[PDB]
């Protein structure tokens, strides 16, 4: 029986990591490098990562740029409308911890004050390749998930 | 250079004696309750205070006001000063009335029972300045210190 | 020169280690304490003293422009060696 | 034991040998649970039902002014007079001089470095004492 | 002591603007509680509005009063037009800020701040 | 590196490691300085 | 106090409360509020969890960097309990299930697991222990849920005598299985607000007089179950589950005058009428009569 | 001299001459005229002269400063009138730039220049938001950059760099909340100024 549960986890994990549909908050500079990840050289679509997805068909939110206090409530609302399972990738110093505006009166010091974060991509900005490395790292995180194995043991 | 002593042997928490007679950390609430209880049960000469060398004036008057409210006037310092005659009635009895800068105006200085070099190094330096530039005449009654 | 404490936690080259009652070592439970094992203080001590035939030698740390600012070391005292203030290499005037 | 603050950790009034009142400023706060000294006594007075009539630094310094007005004249040297009156009283009672010679407590540099709790706790002052005695 | 006025030329005219602003705020609270789906009562909303006015009761400069009303009108415009979100409206109530101690002893126990 | 090998140093890692985030070998930050203020330790024996 | 746990700051996110807490059952209803209030004031929180890390994600924003630490644990593995508690100054047990599973019955969640946490905490030297029981815990209850709560409540008091035991009534709140339970459809009830229970728990950690005591957390008003369910439907704008669950809902809320309550920890009980709409607004597509 | 920026005396004279020209024509408002060593002309005016002086520079046939390049403020707390209002204008006809400066304090309105330049609309909103200077007769004066309900004017020298409040999501109330700002690492103030004078040419008489 546990053999069945192990293989269904593999199946659903494979499907979810193989069809990661992102919503990008293109907040600032870092949005440019995610555009270069979609561009032909890296072609995120070839991994199953569609270029643009609506928030309600999205699986991963990519916070790409500085999150201000004025924008923080809007970002939380979009996260709360994401169907589950949902993941958050924080990309760039600004989103990671405030970066170069960390000491500003108007900047949230890291988007993890507003939403939970699964992957932190460092850089100002991270290169398109560095972002792609972070996306592939999120895929490996999903591969490790054991939702049914843990469900069967409750 | 003595500032590094501010990082050693510091008192960081209130302490009280426990059942075994050893000092043990406690809260501010608990420690002050123990003191307040003993303070409320004594009056007059049963309560005294001694002020150390580095105490500030705000704490000196607060402690004086507190013991005065149990009718205690035994507010003492470690350093003696004769209470004979005027005592501390007149400030001029216990002050450097000439002022430190006044040394540069003097022509004779009589030092009595003191070693200013170590007691007041910057005061002694002000004497040497006068000695060097004003041809000040200095005499000492006491030990022949350098 | 890495050593462990009575708790088994490794002491860093800066002498850091959480003591017995420090809760903060809970951060290492299920993970690890990053420690660099190549203590620079011990590595420099392994270098031999260079014997030179002059009162003053210069050191730039090697590699020319890839080293450190060039400094001149006085070797008049025979009690000890001349040590470069930048890289720690030692020099001694011969006889 | 009530942990107080050192002179680098409070804004507090000191009067030098001239009678000149000066104040410190807080450079760092007291360590751990230590508190400003006049606040400890003020807090103690309230728990003992004898609340003192001042709640801030400015108010305790208003109190200091009621007792000795010169204590809040910062950097000023207030002259003191009436040496004649003091001299008259000093003669009223005759006390004999002891035969002991006048010997200062500090005779050499070794006695200079440690004279209070702060300097007695200083490792630098210990090195100085060792250096001049050896 | 001659200065350029903002709107009011004296405190009597300034006070008329204050009362108009208070009336506008008082009447808007029931709508705000409904549109923003607030969990406060209308009484709480109006009590908060009254509190905000009261803390500025001691002003005697008509220019300062004028600026306070100008800012009050802008705050009301942001609320009426739903430029604010629910978070902005609820920031007047400090719902997650545990009360700071006020008496001397409580402040003495916790830290060094006056 | 088969044609121009890197310069050898004794301290250079002989075994490369890949990204270890999410494993028991992940880096955990901590302060590398020692305690600054030393508290006074009361005497062990009783004497009030 | 060890120097690391002396309080500092102004009680905010970046402050240091001096509390180092292990919260078992932190991924549930009560746990999310407890962890939030601990992280609000800058406490170190250790979160042992049995579930997927994905299911602990909502806890991460609750503390500043490094203040929330997650660990795996198994209720039946005492070594995993020892790892989680050996650095803590307080242990909080919120473990429980409203139903039984093939792997865990009520005697496991409410007796065996709490006793093991209490015993290992005692051995590890933990000073404070806070254990959540139930107001209606009773070995003669018709509910196997409430009978186990009584047995375990006794074993904790014996194993860790200094434990603070808290006995809440039915707790209502956004994620409750009480008001939501009625909205998803003889007896007097005295339900208590989730934030009140959380504040009571937090103040028990600080209060030294709370050690060794047993508290009953109840709301300010008593209601007939019929009058309460009627009010829920009115608030939800709606025209007006296991066997053990039904027994609990029909058990009258005990009145234990001798026990200290929320007012003995400085907490004012929140009336249901103030907070009911908060919980029931999402259910939308006359205050209830109270017993004097 | 390869490293020294060359001077331009022809432009310096032209701008100086136009500076006198402007001051002769608008003596009611012009308080000072100066030309910098890198050839920028600044007219300093009484705040009453904003509309007349700007209108003259836009419309006069020897001016034709049709473009408002920028409008901003500078906070100088030591001055009685701490706010300096700066208008940078461009004349395409004469390929020239000019700067007009006036002043105000916290409580004194400045006349809005939207009637002269429609570009002024948002700039004056930004000055209101960042500095708290009120512009009279503005078609729509309100904050433009700061968050809704934000208190204070961040660009004032006495406003702290990190402000007074910071935001986070709170799970208990299920929304973003504002709280007094605490920093895990305080911003480290640096004292960088050398104690030796750099530029004798600007020494202030003692
Ligand atoms: C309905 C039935 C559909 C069956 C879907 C089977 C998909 C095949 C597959 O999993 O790919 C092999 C995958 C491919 O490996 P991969 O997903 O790790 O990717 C490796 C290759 N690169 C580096 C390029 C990404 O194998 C697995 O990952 C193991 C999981 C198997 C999941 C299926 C369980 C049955
Ligand atoms: N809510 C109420 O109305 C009242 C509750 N209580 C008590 O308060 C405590 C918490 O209440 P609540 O938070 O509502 O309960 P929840 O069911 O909401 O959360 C229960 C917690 O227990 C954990 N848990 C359950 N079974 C196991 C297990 N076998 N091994 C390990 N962990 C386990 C769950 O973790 P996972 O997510 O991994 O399942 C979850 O974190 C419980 O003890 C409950 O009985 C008392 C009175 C009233
Ligand atoms: S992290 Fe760098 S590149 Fe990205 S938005 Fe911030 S400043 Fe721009
Ligand atoms: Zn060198």
């Amino acid at each position: 029986g546990e053999y069945v549960v192990a293989k269904l986890d593999d199946l659903i994990n494979w499907a979810r990591r193989s069809s990661l549909w992102p919503m990008t908050f293109g907040l600032a500079c870092c949005a440019v490098e995610m555009m270069h990840m979609a561009a032909p050289r890296y072609d995120m679509d070839r991994f199953g990562v569609v270029f643009r997805a609506s928030p309600r068909q999205s699986d991963v939110m990519i916070v790409a740029g500085t999150l201000t206090n004025k924008m923080a409530p809007a970002l939380r609302k979009v996260y709360d409308q994401m169907p589950e399972p949902r993941y958050v990738v924080s990309m760039g110093s600004c989103a990671n911890g405030g970066g170069y505006y960390h000491y500003s009166y108007s900047v949230v010091r890291g988007c993890d004050r507003i939403v939970p974060v699964d992957i932190y991509v460092p850089g100002c900005p991270p290169t398109a390749e560095a972002l792609l490395y972070g996306i592939l790292q999120l895929q490996k995180k999903i591969k490790r998930e054991k939702r049914l194995r843990i469900w069967y043991r409750r | 250079f003595a500032y590094d002593g501010l990082k050693r042997q510091r008192l960081t928490e209130p302490m009280v004696r426990n059942e075994k007679g050893l000092l043990t950390h406690t809260t501010w609430e608990d420690a002050l309750s123990r003191v307040a209880g003993m303070l409320q049960s004594f009056q007059g000469n049963d309560v005294a205070a001694i002020a150390g060398g580095l105490v500030d004036a705000e704490a000196l008057i607060a402690l004086k006001d507190l013991l005065n409210r149990v009718d205690s006037d035994t507010l003492c310092t470690e350093e003696v000063f004769p209470t004979a005659g005027a005592g501390t009635d007149l400030r001029s009895n216990y002050l450097l009335n000439t002022t430190i800068a006044g040394v540069e105006e003097a022509d004779v200085v009589l030092l009595v029972g003191t070693n200013p070099r170590f007691e007041a190094p910057l005061f002694n330096a002000r004497i040497r300045k006068s000695w060097l530039h004003n041809d000040l005449k200095v005499a000492l009654i006491g030990s022949p210190v350098d | 020169g890495v050593r462990t404490s009575p708790t088994g936690e490794k002491v860093t080259h800066t002498g850091q280690v959480y003591d017995d009652g420090d809760y903060r070592k809970v951060r290492f439970v299920g993970r690890q304490k990053e420690v660099n094992e190549n203590f620079a203080i011990d590595l420099i001590a392994e270098q031999p003293v260079s014997q030179v035939g002059s009162r003053v030698i210069s050191c730039d740390g090697g590699g020319g422009a890839l080293g450190h600012p060039r400094v001149y070391i006085n070797l008049d005292k025979e009690t000890k060696t001349g040590t470069c203030g930048y890289c720690g290499l030692q020099f001694r005037q011969q006889h | 034991i009530l942990p107080g603050a050192a002179y680098t950790e409070k804004s507090a009034t000191y009067v030098n040998t001239e009678g000149r009142a000066q104040q410190t400023k807080v450079a760092v706060t007291p360590p751990g649970l230590a508190r400003e000294d006049w606040k400890i006594i003020r807090a103690l007075s309230e728990i003992a039902g004898m609340t003192l009539p001042y709640d801030t630094l400015d108010q305790v310094r208003n109190r200091l002014e009621e007792v000795s007005p010169n204590l809040v004249r910062y950097d000023d040297v207030e002259g003191a007079n009436y040496f004649q009156q003091a001299s008259e009283l000093s003669k009223l009672v005759n006390q004999q001089l002891l035969a002991d010679p006048l010997v200062p407590p500090q005779l050499t540099i070794k006695d200079f470095y440690m004279t209070d709790s702060i300097s007695r706790a200083s490792q630098t002052m210990a090195k100085c004492v060792k250096a001049v005695t050896e | 002591t001659s200065v350029k006025p903002i709107f009011s030329r004296d405190m009597n005219e300034a006070k008329r603007r204050v009362r108009e602003l208070y009336r506008a705020w008082y009447r808007e609270v029931p709508n705000t509680v409904h549109l923003f789906q607030l969990d406060i009562s209308v009484k709480q909303g109006r009590d908060k509005v009254r509190e905000m006015f009261k803390k500025n009761a001691h002003i005697t400069d008509p220019r300062v009063v004028d600026l306070l009303v100008i800012k009050g009108k802008m705050e009301l415009e942001e609320t009426i037009k739903v430029w604010k979100q629910r978070t902005h409206v609820m920031r007047f109530f400090h719902e997650t800020e545990a009360p700071r101690p006020k008496d001397f002893l409580s402040k003495f126990y916790v830290g060094h701040d006056p | 590196p088969t044609v121009k090998p890197p310069t050898a140093r004794k301290f250079i890692w002989t075994n490369h490691k890949f990204n270890l985030s999410g494993t028991p070998q992940q880096y955990v930050p901590y302060s590398t300085t020692r305690k600054k203020i030393q508290e006074w330790v009361p005497p062990s024996t009783p004497y009030k | 106090l060890h120097h690391a746990v002396i309080p500092h700051g102004k009680g905010g996110r970046s402050s240091v409360s001096g509390i180092v807490a292990t919260v078992f059952g932190a991924t549930g209803f009560l746990g999310r509020y407890v962890v939030n209030h601990l992280g609000r004031m800058g406490s170190q929180v250790i979160v042992p969890h049995r579930c997927e890390p994905y299911d602990t994600m909502h806890l991460r924003p609750m503390g500043d960097l490094g203040q929330i630490i997650f660990m795996d644990w198994n209720g039946r593995d005492k070594d995993s309990i020892r790892r989680a508690v050996e650095h803590s100054s307080v242990v909080i047990n919120l473990v429980g299930r409203e139903w039984e599973t093939q792997n865990f019955d009520f005697e496991d969640v409410f007796v065996k697991i709490p006793q093991a946490i209490a015993q290992v905490s005692k051995e590890a030297g933990v000073e404070k222990f806070i254990h959540i029981s139930h107001l209606n815990a009773d070995i003669k209850s018709s509910s196997k849920y409430l009978r186990s709560k009584a047995v375990g409540e006794k074993e904790v008091r014996e194993t860790f005598p200094e434990a603070t035991i808290i006995k809440p009534a039915e707790i209502f709140g956004r994620e409750d299985r009480f008001l939501n339970y009625f909205a998803n459809i003889k007896t007097v009830k005295q339900p208590v607000y989730i934030v009140d229970v959380t504040k009571g728990i937090i103040n028990a950690i600080k209060d030294p007089d709370a050690r060794g005591k047993t508290f009953a957390f109840v709301g300010p008003s008593r209601y007939l179950l019929f009058d309460l369910v009627q009010y829920v439907f009115a608030v939800a704008h709606r025209p007006f589950t296991t066997r053990d669950k039904v027994e609990r809902i029909h058990t009258t809320d005990k009145i234990l005058p001798h026990l200290p309550g929320l007012e003995d920890l400085g907490v004012e009980a929140t009336p249901l009428e103030l907070k009911a709409i908060e919980v029931l607004r999402r259910h939308r597509t006359q205050p209830a009569k109270t017993i004097p | 001299r390869p490293t020294v920026r060359p001077r331009n005396d022809v432009a310096h004279k032209q701008l100086s001459a136009f500076g006198e020209y402007v001051a002769e024509i608008l003596p009611k408002y012009v308080q000072q005229v100066q030309v910098s060593c890198f050839n920028e002309l600044e007219i300093c005016i009484h705040p009453d002269g904003v509309i007349p002086v700007l209108t003259f520079l836009r419309d006069h046939s020897n001016a034709q400063f049709k473009s408002l390049a920028d409008l901003t403020a500078v906070d100088i707390p030591t001055r009685q009138n701490r706010f300096e209002i700066v208008y940078n204008l461009l004349s395409l006809r004469f390929n020239s730039r000019i700067r007009v400066k006036t002043y105000t304090d916290e409580l004194t309105p400045i006349e809005s220049s939207v009637p002269v330049y429609k570009a002024a609309n948002w700039y004056e909103r930004e000055i209101w938001d960042m500095f708290g200077v009120f512009f009279a007769n503005h078609p729509d004066l309100r904050r433009i950059l700061t968050d809704y309900g934000f208190e204070g004017h961040p660009f004032r020298k006495d406003f702290p760099l990190s402000g007074y409040v910071e935001l986070r999501y709170d799970d208990e109330v299920k929304r973003v909340v504002a709280e007094p700002v605490e920093l895990a690492q305080e911003f480290r103030k640096f004292d960088l100024n050398s104690p030796w004078e750099a530029f004798p040419a600007y020494r202030q008489p003692p």
